[PDB]
């Protein structure tokens, strides 16, 4: 099992528990008509980000297992970038990562405006 | 040449082989033996054995009854895959080996009254259980259990051709193993029950004894030499502190490389084994010839007559109970 | 009878096409399955993955093949199986598997007058399974069994345990010589790929990691090199430099055993718990090593404060070896 | 209806050429690839190649099996693959590779209203890869994989990236214990054989290699015991029995573990990182060696100039030690 | 006229039954066998067994496959051995075989005007072969391959080496690193099973190991070990560092040549001569040491006594290793 | 499209396979090439090596003559397995493999007037016979041969596509050589008779040379300086017992620890190579000069002009007898 708590711009995941079962964290925002999009994940160990499309080279993803944490630096925002925010954990063979359907462990909404 | 031909063509028109022989009307009986043409190597870290068999199954078909000049159609092996056999599997088999080279050994012989008989060549890899709390003085019982995999008992039974103790015989000159002694084998037949129902099961039990003579020669020997160096110390006077300290410590580094290369070749079992047992006493017989030093040299400058005494009850002490270890402890692994 | 036995499944099969799926076009066919678990050969931390046996049987049903008349299931020879449909399960995290094939093909194809097909395999299997050994050898393992199918998606396949936690059958037999089974768990759900979604069967075992053989094999020997060390300081001291010799032989022994046992793990980039009782130890007999040398150093001129000092590490020694394992067998345990 | 669409598939398959490509005799066929890698198992620097597992995804259009009144596609059998033409794509510098086959062959057959056909399968493949161990073992290395056509030439067929930088899926699911991918690329070119221009893509993956093992096992026994051997200046040169001892017990003791190190790597004729350590490690160990030969040779004429060498010694050794490791870290590094 | 060859060819194959050898009810049919043995590969005492490539051709008569009118032997594509009847001939003590496949399988049918056919085949086979090493390495083996009829007894069928002693080609041209074949033989036979009796031919070897290597490796250093063990006895006793250096050094070596040399071989149970011989080298460098030990046990209050007993280790020690290998060289040879 | 299908069908009616083209006419003639992808790894322990080549094959059938659209038809490799095609094999390959994925690596292509291409992809494992009297400063030549199994010279003959020299392609950067250099190839025909008849056979060498570099300055340097160290203790001053005993000792150390480790990659072949004459000779040098230092020590005390003496002559005799030894060694197995 594993624990995810939301601070936060720049938005922080912290995991606890049983973060080697679950290798990738990934970020996902829904807007209030729309479905849960896919922001980007991080891998806990080799480091390899991904980005979506609209958020390529302005959102980045970092990792430190000091404290088992991500973060999530929003820059250049928009004013289409005001959804709820969750971050999620993402088993070994749960398949394609882009999907929330793949993620099993989801944190707490947080907003932004 | 025509005769057999026709005769061939009138046994295959319409036969089929997606059926048993009997089926809705009777239970298929085969009958099996087993030569056993090597007993190949036994791998104690696998934890397996290789064996080379030819397989031999018979048994009733009425859809192939004849009549020609001859009684028994000895046929191409081809014909086998034309007609109905039985499904046979090893249980415990890991990886086997059906021979190929240079045709398929397999041989199909048919009677007139519609018997067939049908055997092939094996290699069979199979799952050896060892127990190794009396190693290197274990002797282990290795299974070989076969039976049908579709059908169950209602359908299809297994029966050895001939009385038990004779229809899996060994061939005399058939022996590949290096490390241990075959001493026979336990023939015995039974039912299992599986989700998919009740099966029967003939078993083979291989009774294996280890020979001990490499680990002698590798283990035991090197450790007996390295006590008698460290007892060799007792009789160099307390004077001579450089050379005893040195003989202490090189006998116990020498015990502790011993100790650790000894599983070295050996699966990592959770439970302690007999060379287990005696590398530990050698051990602790050396440590202890050294902390007797440690005290006879404490007492060196304040009380030498206890120290000559240690010395000398020591010079004693320790032979006749390395001794008295060495034959408690082949008497009680030797004798069972 | 077996001529009707046989026209019966000579009708069965006419014009019956093996391309496609039953109830093709309409609701997901329903493939119930079973494993016995024969057994667990190897698992292996170097390569990361384990070897397993397993009865793999699969449940379905098609209404083409239902048949009246004959009240016995019908057990065919096992080549029927490729003149019918069967479906396409793999495993994904298997890196080498196949069907044992003697004497014949491992293979059970039983008929049942509703149309029920049960479709039976035995099947040898090395899967990969990812190990956390930051905890080694005190660590425990969740190793998996993922299910799926290839070609068809959720719309036109289903996969379910059949008979929920009982499903899975031989665990409680199987004896493992490093490990033991805690405890095994099935799951069902479904994964999406960019194809689409696939119903996935997860089988998992949760094995704990026997400690007597490493207490046999590396504790010990350290252990005993560093109490072998401290006998040094019951030896009185002399100008032969004897001690300081034995000392770094000692060492140097300490060293090549580590080495060793190193040359039998793989290659992890991080440090085990054993790694740090050996390193500790080390530390340990490295102290004891300059305290002999300090002592033979300052001898010469001062007697009695070399005595004083080797008695200080009769004593201090010990206890702070004492202190050292009591603090790391409280942390990992 | 099941009768409606075995008899379209019939109607499909009736009249169709497995020997003729699609548009044979005109424009040439174009088919885009989609690789989703599920793990590397396995880099090897002994026989210098690594082993690699992924789904290999085919898209292309035969209008031949196009079809109409069935508004849905069409997941078939995978051994209907067997009866439809497939590009013959290979690998150049694969050396053995095999399509799973448990329970099934693991391939997927889907087809389209207009003729489109996706292709799948799961395919392990051993592919080459030279590596240059110069730097070896904080060295840097770039493997790819080579997807060629062997039989059509660019007149007969064309290869692409489907979905340009997105076509390759699964990159983060690559965990390697000695190894961290840094990036990959994907390229599209031409290959001139003496029989014709053939398509060419490229997948390459730039690997780091991770220091922390070598550190743990390596280096550190080399630089402990090369502590070890400046006790000897610590020590009175009265005690020449244990000196030689320390300086033999030293010697031996670097020996076997340069023998058993460079033992366990390919039989490369250049020299590495690791290979230039080892040695200068040894010939700090011999000069401490020498040095005490020399203070041996002179002390019985010039007793205070070998004891203010031993002290100049103990000071000078370890500089000189620190200024080489310095050096080589910073020309490493 | 290719038309013409093309329907002899049809017609001899027309009612052919494969099923049936040839004189099937009648005398047996006479195979004849040849080998030309190309190589032969590793031979394994680990494995006990070697690895053997050869050209083997079988001739027979079938009189269904006579023609007329053709005056040239007809050289067939291999793919029509598949269709004509071909002996059962295999191995009895064979671990692992296979035929050449590249780059067509490696297979020649051959037909004769009277119906006699030709059919070669280009073999590897890995042959068990049980060895004695309680002689190695001055041992002698002897390897067969045993060439058995499967399903047809000497009722149906008979074998024979077609050209006597001359049936087997190339041994002479053999080359084996560590071996010569002094000699071979070939058997003609009858095995009884409880299925009936089979003919049986046997091909012999006997390989004779060459020593050379084993001088250069093991003997000679260990030699040279034994005689520097004994430059200590002409040391004055009061070099105790020397003498010390000397004897540490012997010992190592020994040891370390001893471990190198352990499990290079399968675990036999018995002594073989090397083990021997290595055994008695250690003993007398340990023994070597043990008197200097002892000498410099009582050099002080006896130094004539130990003087003696240096001079008595002299001469003792030569002539008792010199005793010991004639001792050892008139057994093993 | 269909007019394709049926000159395919019109091609393949009546077409035997079993049959060379020309049979009982004329002798079929294939012209044949390589390209070199990969010259993989060589085995001096197993006396082997491995290639992958792009092995092309072509010939002339007149019954598979054509009038179409199109001059070349490019097929699907399964048309190859539905005509002739020539038995091809390596008459020194151990076991190669014709790659299969992801379909065939074969192609087949027909000319109009009769004309065959057809290619194929192979990993090819071959036997070398090294002679290693000169390691490790010697040079091979890797035979790599070919023909036909079952056809004589008086059916199918080989010829090289074009001139000899260029029907061997090696690829640029085709190289998987670690410890060897393909200095070149030479390509060559002749004829093989065996116990069947007179086959064709095509040869290729190819020319390898071991680099020295590695060796240089793992075996040849520490030796050179472990003789030169051990022949300066002849110049320390007789009362320095201890250093001139831990320089003999120490050399005769490294000279034994070289001699053990200097024989891991050879094969255990049955004779002396270079190296280990030069070893051999090392290790007598360092043993001679040992023995002169407990012959000096041994004299020291009764009869010091002795030793200074026999000192002396060493100290001249040793480094011209080692000079003598390096000229004579080097210029014998440098210019060979
Ligand atoms: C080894 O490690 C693996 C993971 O790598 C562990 O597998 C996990 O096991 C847990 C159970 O212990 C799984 O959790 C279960 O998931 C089921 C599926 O959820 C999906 O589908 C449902 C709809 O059916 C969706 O709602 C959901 O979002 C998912 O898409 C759930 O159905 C289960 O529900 C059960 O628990 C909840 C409370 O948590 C109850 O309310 C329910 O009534 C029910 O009891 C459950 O949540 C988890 O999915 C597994 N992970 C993976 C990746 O498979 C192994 O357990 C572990 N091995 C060992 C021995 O510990
Ligand atoms: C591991 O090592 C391999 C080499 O062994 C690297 O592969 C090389 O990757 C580079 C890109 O990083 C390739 O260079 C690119 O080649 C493309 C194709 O060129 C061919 O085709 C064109 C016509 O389409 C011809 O004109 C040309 O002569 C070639 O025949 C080009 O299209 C690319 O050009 C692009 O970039 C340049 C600037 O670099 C721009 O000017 C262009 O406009 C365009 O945007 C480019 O030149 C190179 O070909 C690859 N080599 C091989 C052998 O495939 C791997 O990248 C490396 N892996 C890692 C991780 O580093
Ligand atoms: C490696 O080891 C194997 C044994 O494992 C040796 O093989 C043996 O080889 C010898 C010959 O060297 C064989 O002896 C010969 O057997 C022939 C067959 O005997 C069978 O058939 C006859 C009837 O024809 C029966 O009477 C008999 O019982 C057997 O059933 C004999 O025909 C030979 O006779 C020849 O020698 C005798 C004298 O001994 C003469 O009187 C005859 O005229 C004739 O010249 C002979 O007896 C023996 O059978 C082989 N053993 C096995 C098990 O096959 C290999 O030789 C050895 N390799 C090397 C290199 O030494
Ligand atoms: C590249 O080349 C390799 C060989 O080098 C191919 O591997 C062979 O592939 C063929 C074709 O699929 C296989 O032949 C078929 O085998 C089926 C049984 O396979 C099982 O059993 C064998 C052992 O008996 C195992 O080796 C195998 O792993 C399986 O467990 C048969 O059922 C098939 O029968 C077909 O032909 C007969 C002809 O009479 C018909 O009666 C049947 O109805 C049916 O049509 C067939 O014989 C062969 O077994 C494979 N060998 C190996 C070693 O794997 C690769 O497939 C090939 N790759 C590509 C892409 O072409």
């Amino acid at each position: 099992q594993v624990q995810l708590v939301e601070s936060g711009l720049r938005l922080s995941c912290a995991a606890s528990g049983h973060t080697f079962n679950y290798p990738i964290m990934g970020w996902f925002r829904q807007a209030p008509g729309k479905e849960r999009e896919f922001v980007g994940a991080i891998s806990w160990s080799g480091g390899s980000t991904s980005y979506a499309d609209s958020v390529k080279d302005r959102f980045t993803i970092s990792r430190d297992n000091a404290k088992n944490t991500v973060y999530l630096e929003m820059n250049n925002l928009k004013p289409e970038d005001t959804a709820v925010y969750y971050c999620a954990a993402k088993g070994r063979y749960s398949g394609g990562l882009y999907y929330p359907t793949n993620y099993d462990y989801w944190g707490q909404g947080t907003q932004v405006t | 040449t025509t005769v057999f031909t026709r005769i061939l063509d009138r046994l295959l028109d319409g036969y089929d082989n997606r059926l048993r022989p009997g089926l809705g009307e009777r239970v298929t009986e085969v009958k099996t033996d087993i030569f056993v043409t090597s007993f190949g190597p036994v791998s104690d870290h696998d934890m397996e054995y290789t064996i080379d068999v030819f397989f031999r199954q018979s048994w009733k078909d009425e859809r192939l009854k004849f009549k020609g000049p001859m009684t028994v159609l000895r046929l191409n092996n081809l014909m086998a895959s034309k007609i109905w056999t039985p499904d046979t599997f090893f249980h415990n088999g890991k990886k086997s080996v059906a021979h190929n080279m240079t045709m398929p050994n397999k041989l199909l012989r048919i009677t007139e009254d519609g018997t067939l008989l049908y055997t092939m060549r094996l290699t069979v890899r199979a799952e050896c259980p060892m127990h190794l709390e009396d190693f290197p003085m274990d002797a282990h019982a290795c299974p070989l259990k076969f039976g049908s995999y579709a059908y169950t008992r209602a359908e299809v039974v297994y029966e050895w051709t001939r009385e038990p103790a004779r229809s899996v015989v060994v061939a005399e000159d058939g022996s590949r193993l290096n490390q241990y002694d075959l001493l026979g084998q336990t023939v015995d037949s039974g039912i299992v029950q599986s989700s998919t129902g009740e099966y029967v099961v003939m078993t083979t039990h291989f009774h294996l004894k280890r020979k001990i003579g490499y680990f002698v020669i590798q283990t035991y020997l090197p450790c007996i030499m390295t006590v008698i160096l460290s007892q060799v110390s007792f009789w160099l006077n307390r004077e001579s502190v450089p050379a005893r300290t040195v003989f202490g410590v090189t006998t116990v580094l020498t015990m502790t490389t011993l100790s650790i290369s000894a599983r070295n070749s050996l699966p990592k079992v959770a439970y302690a084994t007999a060379m287990d047992w005696f590398i530990a006493v050698c051990y602790a017989f050396v440590f202890s010839a050294l902390i007797e030093f440690a005290t006879v040299n404490y007492f060196t400058k304040s009380q030498p007559a206890r120290a000559a005494k240690i010395d000398r009850l020591s010079r004693i002490a320790f032979p006749l109970l390395f001794g008295i270890f060495n034959l408690v402890y082949w008497a009680t692994y030797l004798n069972r | 009878n077996m001529s009707f036995v046989k026209e019966t499944v000579d009708k069965l099969l006419k014009g019956y096409d093996i391309r496609l799926r039953p109830d093709f076009g309409g609701p997901p066919v329903c493939v119930g399955m079973n494993i016995d678990i024969a057994s667990i050969d190897m698992v292996s931390e170097v390569n990361m993955d384990y070897t397993l046996t397993m009865y793999f049987q699969q449940y379905w049903r098609d209404k083409r093949l239902a048949y009246s008349g004959i009240p016995l299931n019908l057990t065919l020879d096992n080549r029927v199986a490729d003149q019918l449909w069967v479906p396409d399960t793999y495993f994904l995290n298997d890196k080498k598997s196949f069907v044992h094939g003697v004497t014949v093909k491992n293979r059970m194809i039983r008929l049942h007058p509703d149309g029920t097909v049960l479709y039976g395999l035995r099947i040898t299997t090395t899967a990969a399974c990812m190990m956390d050994l930051r905890r080694y050898p005190l660590d425990e393992q969740n190793c998996t069994l993922e299910i799926e199918s290839y070609g068809y998606t959720t719309d036109d396949i289903e996969f379910y345990w059949r008979g929920g936690d009982k499903a899975v059958t031989g665990v409680e037999r199987i004896e493992l010589p490093q490990f033991s089974i805690v405890e095994h768990r099935l799951v069902s759900r479904n994964v999406v790929f960019a194809t689409g979604a696939y119903p996935r069967l997860s089988l998992s075992f949760r094995l704990k990691r026997n400690i007597g053989y490493f207490i046999l094999q590396t504790y010990m020997p350290s252990i005993l090199i560093t109490i072998l060390s401290w006998v040094s300081f019951w030896i009185n001291y002399d100008a032969s430099a004897a001690r300081v010799a034995l000392g770094i032989t000692t060492v140097l022994t300490m060293t090549t055993i580590n080495t060793h046992l190193r040359e039998t793990l793989p290659k992890i980039p991080y440090v085990k718990a054993i790694d740090m009782y050996l390193m500790g130890c080390f530390v340990f007999v490295f102290l004891a090593l300059l305290e002999y040398a300090f002592v033979n150093y300052i001898f010469f001129s001062q007697p009695a404060r070399a005595a004083a000092i080797d008695r200080w590490s009769r004593i201090v020694f010990p206890f702070t070896f004492s202190l050292f394992n009591l603090v790391y067998w409280l942390y990992y345990v």
